[PDB]
């Protein structure tokens, strides 16, 4: 029911490895969205079909206040398109680069909302996000967390069901993934550990610009914290960043509940988090809907068979 | 500031 013509392509938002994300206005209804446009030519050649298909199903089969919702997804003869809920506030990576550090309160707020989303994916959808990072974490117009980018998800993951695939972002990879032995939904909690370390300390817990040496630290090096950091934060970060996933906070059968119960999250009402009752400690100051203030200026300035097969059951529309 | 990261799969 939806073609390329139906949208006004207004402003470039980003440009990943496999395609471009454009800010769009719907002609029929006037509301704004973010479109992920992917050339089939690339997808098939660069063996990305599987990820594309997992990302499509995951958006379709999820509805959470902190996951970007999919409106439509359609294909042309040559292109694949995900029409998504637009995140006005930009990436967390944007704001943290400018501010160096977030306060512990601000970190708790983002942390909780990411926990709420990841709990839902695990317990209710049997998904593991696998690719948690500052870039994949965006803010909506109010300043609530939106997790986008579902290309690296795994489906059909229940209890201690395990995976083998080496994927994610090198800086954020859990030790068990780097060891190349099986891993479960606990990799996400490692990932939460890393992003929350970044938020409260202003750096990755382990860093070298050489992937191999990077992985050396992730496997070997004992975690270290800034001397400013409070006891509750330090304990949570220690617990999330345990190298052995069976010792990790979140690593047991109780999954997300273990982290929710944690003293760092004391006084957080988890139902109120899901209902968005909590006051976002930062409000994006976007004037209009087309205000791309919080997206890196490098992007937001530019003008506009077997290689191109059909994608069975790709097209989707919501209620 | 740290550089932007790129996701991957084997
Ligand atoms: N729904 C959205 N709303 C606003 N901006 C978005 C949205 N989706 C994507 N972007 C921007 O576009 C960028 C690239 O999109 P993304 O879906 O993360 O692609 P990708 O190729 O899978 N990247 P990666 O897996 O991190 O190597 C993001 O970093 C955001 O800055
Ligand atoms: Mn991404
Ligand atoms: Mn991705």
């Amino acid at each position: 029911r939806v073609t390329m013509n139906e949208f006004e392509y207004l402003k470039l938002l980003g440009k990943g490895t496999f395609g471009k994300v454009i800010l769009v206005k719907e002609k029929a209804t006037g509301r704004y969205y973010a479109m992920k446009i992917l050339k089939k030519e690339v997808i098939v050649a660069k063996d990305e079909v599987a990820h594309t298909l997992t990302e499509n199903r995951v958006l379709q089969n999820s509805r959470h206040p902190f996951l970007t919702a999919l409106k439509y997804s359609f294909q042309t003869h040559d292109r694949l398109c995900f029409v998504m809920e637009y995140a006005n506030g930009g990436e967390l990576f944007f704001h943290l680069s400018r501010e160096r550090v977030f306060s512990e309160d601000r970190a708790r707020f983002y942390g909780a909302e990411i926990v709420s989303a990841l709990d839902y994916l695990h317990s209710e959808k049997n998904v593991v996000y696998r690719d948690l990072k500052l870039e994949n974490l965006m803010l909506d117009k109010d300043g609530h967390i939106k997790i986008t980018d579902f290309g690296l998800c795994k489906e059909g993951i229940k209890d201690g069901a395990t995976m083998k695939t080496f994927c994610g972002t090198p800086e954020y990879l859990a030790p068990e993934v780097l060891e190349d032995n099986d891993y479960g939904r606990a990799v996400d909690w490692w990932g939460l550990g890393v992003v929350m370390y970044e938020m409260m300390c202003g750096r990755l817990p382990f860093y070298n610009q050489d992937h191999e040496k990077l992985f050396e630290l992730i496997l070997m090096e004992e975690i270290r914290f800034p001397r400013t950091l409070g006891p509750e934060a330090k304990s949570l970060l220690s617990g999330l960043l345990k190298k052995d996933p069976k010792q990790r906070l979140g690593g047991g059968s109780e999954d997300a509940k273990e982290i929710m119960q944690h003293r760092f999250f004391a006084g957080i009402v988890w139902q109120h988090v899901y209902e968005k009752k909590l006051s976002p400690p930062f409000k994006p100051q976007v004037t209009s809907e087309t205000d791309t203030r919080y997206f890196d200026e490098e992007f937001t300035a530019q003008m506009i068979s077997e290689r191109r097969p059909h994608f069975p059951q790709f097209d989707y529309s919501a209620s | 500031g740290r550089p932007r990261t790129t996701s991957f799969a084997e």
